[PDB]
């Protein structure tokens, strides 16, 4: 009984990294945005 | 790129002569996009990739039949049994 | 004088066939890479320690290493196990014996009992005052260490006799190399292979990898990070 | 604390057969199996065979079988040694070792086999020659000596055999700048060497010089002036 | 068995790390390592592949892993000038060496200084001849002999040359001996030795 | 003296008069599953005695288990109840329980080319 | 499809297959579908979307060339379809020479199939941890019911069992508990993968990297 | 009493680090980045698509 509760919140806690590694790593390279923010009207410099 | 998991963005892995070692973990290439407001990339050619997708789909149908489980054989056990009902 | 241990002394811990299977046993066993005092027949027979038991081993030209005697002061106030071999023959007492100032075989009994290349192999334990003896006899190129191995030790003897045995002694043939190991309570897990022979065994208590095999049941581990304890 | 004391150095004819030997103090000789080893002009070394010094077991390494042999006496301390039907290749450092001390007495506490102890190393030499004293040929820098030009100047000592030469300046009253090469057998089959003084000839140790050169296995002495 | 590198050497203060391999023919912690100065007998520094001898410094290492053991010198001494073998051994008796590894501390580059001697008359008049180049105060000990009249001569089997033998200088030297008879030397109007070094 | 399994039960024994070595194997035990159209259509019912052999218990052996009371037809029509192993029974034609390899759709050879 | 093969399986199934790997009232029921009938749907999945394109989930198969097929699905991620019809040599090209790569990719990696090997070993893990519970005492003074009832009259008899009861109902109401939610996550797996199906194979998907990343062809 | 907290594997800082890059991404290159390179095009081009 204990090692399988050791077991199953184990479970849950790699689940936990998988959870988010999928939702953000997406993205293969870091993408960066240039110095100059000519976005055409754009400003995005709230949330960048 | 993380290869053992350790937390808080350190990770490790076996390398050169060889060690364990430890490290905080590289997300990606940094790669400023090459933007500016009158240029853009099209590309002139292409490749058709085939990628695998594996999903499982059902699982061991498996029964345990209670009675043979806990008591087995036992008349004197599933008697007892029968007084914890449904 | 010391030696080590290497993987030497596990032995089949109880009367049960298994096979293709890794079993956690825990039990007293010589731990592993532990050192092993060592000492001479000739070119230091003193009493020694049993503790809570003795792996005692011997490479030997023939024979030369006899027998045993156990007991608390070996001065007749108590019964005392003797355990002897002459020529093919095992021979047995515990009698309340007087044993001489140097004890050789020379070239109140409540229990009695008869039936260069030799490695010699014992384990003595005495839970409850019961005197189990296991063993293993092996071909050995060189006489002058324990050999780096591994080799399982069958069952021999039960001997139900109830003696409060703490010090030991050998018997040997007076007108070469003898080892001894102490026992410690440990996890071990036994790898038993397809004809149910122990053929490998993991130290749970060794080393972090060696907690990591036995977390996992598994001698080979793949790559990861493994919870394998609780420290405090 | 542990001593192994080998026999002096030996030479003999290919086909011949040698003998060395090693005396041993310092622990109950009988208690450590005894080890003979090899090793070649500056090269790695190789096992030959061991004996029980308590009980003469011998056994041999493959490379030398039946060409050597080994034992070993309780009376006297000591261990023996032959290699027979000698080859040019058996010109080497030879040595006595043991492997297996109950207490690896000043060495360490818990034991693993290893090696517990060595010889001094035995010299040996195999060759088709004959004891000869050297020929001295005194030696100047480019074409005939100058004094300035002499900043190495020296001799050559040829075609001697077996080893040692050694050699010395001025009778010995110069050590400062002295250099010697290292004896090399020549294809005659006998050993050769250079020795040289790296200082011109502009002090009163150098508007003359001599080499000292001397050979032990003739007692030859040669005082070879220089210019 | 297999052992690496052939020589080693970097600056004093720093670490020198050697390879020792096999088959699992031979046994895993019946490994140990011998330091040998040139002309000594070997000594002993580390056994049970991680040990030491005892009053061994303890900036000598070792270790292994499954087929691959090693042995570290870490803290490099003017005392690690020494060859380095490994041994193992197994059941089957079998006290087995390896190649042997010529550990060294990095020293100052320095080019040979040369100098050549053509024959004495004495040695002429005794029917022989031995034309004697020398080469020394060099480092790395690499330095190299091509006899010349002035063209070439190197090609003559008669040729021969020590090794670079270590000087007070912290520095290497050799000699080479061209030995002609009186007829073979006479040959040839002059006679030189040309050296390569670094380049 | 004794073989063991994962629960700490004997796997085998040795016998101790004539000491041969005898393994124990369970005595054959299953499910009885009752196929059945519903009442309101008929009374009729097969048994699936699963996992078993038909010796041990018109029977007819399938990977399931043995089934009983259900006739087999070559034929092949859509899984009306479920038996497993892709046998499938149905109350068909003087209707009885027939048991069949379920059908998974009419074939068709799709009239393809360049 | 393998005609060569007791079971019709394509290649690429049987590399699949390949490399994927008591009885104290334990059993283990048959599927419905056997596996040579799993591998009949999937080949007429495949048949289907060769010899029709997407036309065999709206209603009857309809054939179609399979280049004019391509051409379709080019037009579908916004390339003209003269892009395929001008390339096709090198079209086929790479996705010959790719369908070559997932072979040698399956071959070599057993590791591959990891999401499926770890079902069958958490269920199997599942199993082994339910047998090995009936070894426990949970505070009787055998965990052998047999010798129980050899050793004790039953008076003293119950008070032993009631223990083992105890503990073999917690045991089984833990596995079954953790079955429960087990088929929940492969119930889930398997909606997504019936998504897939109906997306993916039976049309081609807009979805951004819902059916591998790039632009979904097929 | 036992209970422990894990940290996350990414950090707080490494999450905010690859929304970042999908910001970055998703404002130079559109949809493209997802497919395949990080194709730039002009916001308002990619607006106007
Ligand atoms: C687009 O790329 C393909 C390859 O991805 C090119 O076709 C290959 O070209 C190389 C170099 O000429 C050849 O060695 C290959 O044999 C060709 N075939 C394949 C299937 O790789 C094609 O030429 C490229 N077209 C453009 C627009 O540049
Ligand atoms: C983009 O939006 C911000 C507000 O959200 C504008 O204001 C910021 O930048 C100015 C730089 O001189 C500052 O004067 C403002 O105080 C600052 N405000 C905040 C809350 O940070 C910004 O000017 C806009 N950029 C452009 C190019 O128009
Ligand atoms: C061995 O000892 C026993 C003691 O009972 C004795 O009877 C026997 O004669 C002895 N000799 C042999 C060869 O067994
Ligand atoms: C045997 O036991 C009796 C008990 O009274 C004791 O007197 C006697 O000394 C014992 N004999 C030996 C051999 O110890
Ligand atoms: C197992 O037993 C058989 C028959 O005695 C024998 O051939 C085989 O070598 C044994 N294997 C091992 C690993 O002990
Ligand atoms: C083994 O014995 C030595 C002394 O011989 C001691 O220093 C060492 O700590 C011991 N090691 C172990 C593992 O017991
Ligand atoms: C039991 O009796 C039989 C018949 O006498 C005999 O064959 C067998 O060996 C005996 N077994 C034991 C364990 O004594
Ligand atoms: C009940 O059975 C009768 C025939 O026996 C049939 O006509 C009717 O449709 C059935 N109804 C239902 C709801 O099954
Ligand atoms: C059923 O039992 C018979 C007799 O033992 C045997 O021939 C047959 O192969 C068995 N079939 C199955 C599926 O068990
Ligand atoms: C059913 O098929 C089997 C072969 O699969 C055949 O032996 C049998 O005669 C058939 N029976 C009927 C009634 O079709």
């Amino acid at each position: 009984f204990c090692t399988q509760l050791n077991r199953a919140l184990t479970g849950i806690a790699v689940e936990q990294d998988k959870n988010t590694q999928e939702v953000f790593a997406q993205v293969k390279q870091i993408y960066k945005t240039p110095p100059i923010k000519d976005f055409g009207g754009f400003n995005f410099s709230q949330i960048l | 790129e993380c290869d053992i998991p350790i937390g808080a963005g350190i990770c490790a892995s076996y390398q050169t002569s060889q060690s364990i070692i430890a490290y905080t973990m590289s997300l990606g290439a940094e790669n400023s996009v090459a933007y500016s407001n009158n240029s853009i990339a099209i590309p002139t050619n292409f490749t058709i990739s085939v990628t695998t997708e594996i999903l499982p789909v059902s699982m061991t149908k498996t029964s345990v039949d209670c009675t043979m489980y806990i008591c087995g054989d036992s008349t004197e056990c599933s008697n007892l049994l029968l007084q914890y009902g449904s | 004088a010391y030696t080590n241990s290497f993987t030497r002394g596990v032995y089949y811990p109880d009367k049960v066939f298994r096979s293709s299977v890794l079993h956690s046993t825990q039990d007293l066993f010589l731990p592993f890479f532990s050192n092993v005092t060592w000492f001479h027949a000739i070119h230091d027979n003193p009493v020694l320690p049993f503790n809570d038991g003795v792996y005692f081993a011997s490479t030997e030209k023939s024979n030369i290493i006899r027998g045993w005697i156990f007991g608390t002061t070996l001065d007749s106030k108590t019964q005392s196990l003797l355990i002897v071999n002459n020529a093919t023959n095992v021979v047995i007492k515990v009698c309340e014996f007087q044993f001489c100032n140097d004890p050789f075989l020379g070239v109140n009994c409540t229990f009695e009992y008869v039936s260069f290349k030799n490695l010699r192999e014992f384990v003595f334990k005495n839970i409850d005052g019961y005197f189990k003896i296991y063993s293993k006899h092996t071909p050995i190129n060189l006489v002058r260490d324990l050999p780096q191995g591994f080799s399982a030790l069958e069952p021999l003897v039960d001997l139900p006799i109830g003696i409060n045995i703490t010090r030991f002694q050998t018997l040997l043939a007076l007108h070469a190399a003898y080892y001894v190991g102490y026992l410690q309570p440990r996890t071990f897990l036994l790898k038993y292979n397809e004809n149910g022979t122990i053929t490998d065994a993991v130290d749970c208590a060794l080393d972090p990898l060696s907690e990591t095999k036995c977390t996992l049941k598994s001698f080979t581990v793949e790559k990861g990070i493994y919870q394998t304890s609780n420290f405090r | 604390e542990v001593q192994l004391v080998e026999s002096g150095a030996e030479v003999k004819k290919p086909g011949a057969t040698v003998k060395i030997s090693c005396k041993v103090s310092g622990y109950t000789f009988t208690d450590y199996y005894m080890h003979w080893v090899q090793q070649a002009p500056g090269k790695g070394l190789e096992w030959m065979g061991l004996v029980d010094p308590e009980d003469g077991e011998t056994i041999y390494a493959e490379k030398f079988q039946g060409r050597v042999t080994i034992t070993a006496d309780t009376s006297t301390d000591t261990a023996y040694m032959e290699l027979s039907s000698l080859r040019s290749e058996d010109t080497a450092v030879y040595y006595c070792a043991t492997s297996s001390g109950p207490s690896r007495l000043c060495g360490g506490g818990s034991c693993y086999h290893s090696f517990d102890y060595w010889g001094q190393g035995t010299l040996v030499t195999v060759s088709s020659a004959s004891t000869k004293g050297p020929s001295v040929f005194p030696l100047a820098p480019s074409s005939k000596s100058t004094s300035g030009g002499t900043a190495a100047l020296g001799c050559l000592v040829k075609d001697y055999f077996p080893e040692p030469v050694t050699v010395s300046w001025n009778s010995g009253a110069l050590t400062s700048g002295v250099h010697t090469f290292p004896a090399v057998l020549q294809s005659s089959g006998l050993y050769s060497l250079s020795s040289v003084v790296t200082v011109p000839s502009s002090s009163l140790g150098t508007q003359t010089y001599i080499c000292n050169v001397n050979h032990k296995p003739s007692n030859t002495k040669v005082d070879k002036k220089v210019e | 068995l297999t052992q690496s590198p052939g020589t080693l050497s970097l600056s004093p203060g720093e670490r020198a790390t050697l390879s020792c391999r096999a088959s699992q023919s031979v046994s895993s912690s019946y490994l140990a390592w011998y330091q040998q100065k040139p002309g000594q007998a070997p000594r002993l520094l580390i056994y049970g592949a991680s040990s030491r001898a005892t009053g061994i410094p303890d900036r000598f290492s070792g270790s292994g892993s499954g087929t691959d053991f090693t042995l570290t010198i870490s803290r490099l001494e003017p005392e690690d000038f020494a060859v380095y073998y490994c041994q193992q051994y197994g059941s089957s008796p079998t006290w087995t060496f390896g190649q042997g590894t010529k550990v060294e501390i990095k020293r100052t580059v320095a080019a040979p200084s040369v100098f050549i001697f053509p024959p004495s008359d004495e040695q002429l008049k005794s029917g022989t001849a031995s034309v004697v180049c020398l080469l020394n105060n060099f480092y790395p000990r690499e330095a190299k002999v091509q006899w010349k009249v002035d063209n070439a001569l190197q090609s003559g089997n008669s040729q021969e040359s020590v090794t670079e033998q270590d000087s007070k200088d912290s520095t290497y030297s050799l000699s080479s001996t061209l030995t002609l008879s009186k007829a073979d030397y006479e040959k040839h109007k002059v006679y030189a030795c040309e050296v390569t070094h670094q380049g | 003296q004794f073989g063991r399994d994962i629960a700490d039960t004997t796997d085998a024994v040795r016998d101790p008069q004539t000491l041969e070595i005898l393994d124990i194997t369970p005595c054959s035990f299953g499910g009885v599953s009752v196929i059945t159209p519903g009442t309101n259509t008929s009374n009729q019912v097969a048994v699936l005695y699963q996992d078993v052999n038909c010796t041990e218990v018109n029977v007819f052996q399938t990977r399931a288990g043995c089934l009983i009371g259900a006739e087999h037809v070559n034929n092949s029509y859509e899984c009306d109840i479920p038996i497993g192993a892709g046998i499938c029974a149905s109350y068909q034609t003087s209707q009885s329980i027939i048991a069949y390899t379920m059908s998974l759709g009419a074939e068709n050879s799709v009239a393809y080319s360049n | 499809p393998d005609p060569s093969k007791p079971s019709k399986r394509s290649f690429i199934e049987d590399l699949l297959f390949n490399k994927v790997t008591k009885f104290n009232g334990l059993t283990v029921l048959p599927p419905l579908l056997t596996d040579e009938m799993i591998a009949q749907y999937t080949s007429a999945l495949l048949a289907g979307t060769i010899t029709s394109g997407w036309t065999f989930g709206a209603g009857a198969a309809l054939q179609i060339p399979f280049a004019m097929q391509m051409a379709y699905r080019f037009n579908g991620i916004g390339v003209t379809q003269n892009v395929l019809y001008e390339n096709q040599k090198l079209i086929a090209n790479q996705f010959n020479s790719a369908i070559g790569k997932i072979q040698d990719s399956l071959s070599s990696t057993a590791s591959a199939l990891g999401k499926l090997q770890d079902v069958v070993n958490q269920n199997a893990q599942a199993l082994n941890t339910l047998v090995k519970q009936l070894s426990s005492n949970f505070g009787a003074i055998s965990s052998v019911l047999n010798d129980i009832l050899s050793r004790l009259d039953p008076p003293e008899a119950e008070v032993q069992i009631d223990r083992l009861i105890t503990g073999r109902l917690q045991s089984l109401q833990t596995y079954v508990t953790q079955q429960l939610i087990r088929a929940a996550e492969i119930r889930a797996s398997a909606n997504l993968a019936a998504t897939k199906m109906s997306e993916c194979v039976l049309g081609q998907s807009k979805r951004v990297d819902f059916c591998g990343k790039g632009y979904h062809l097929m």
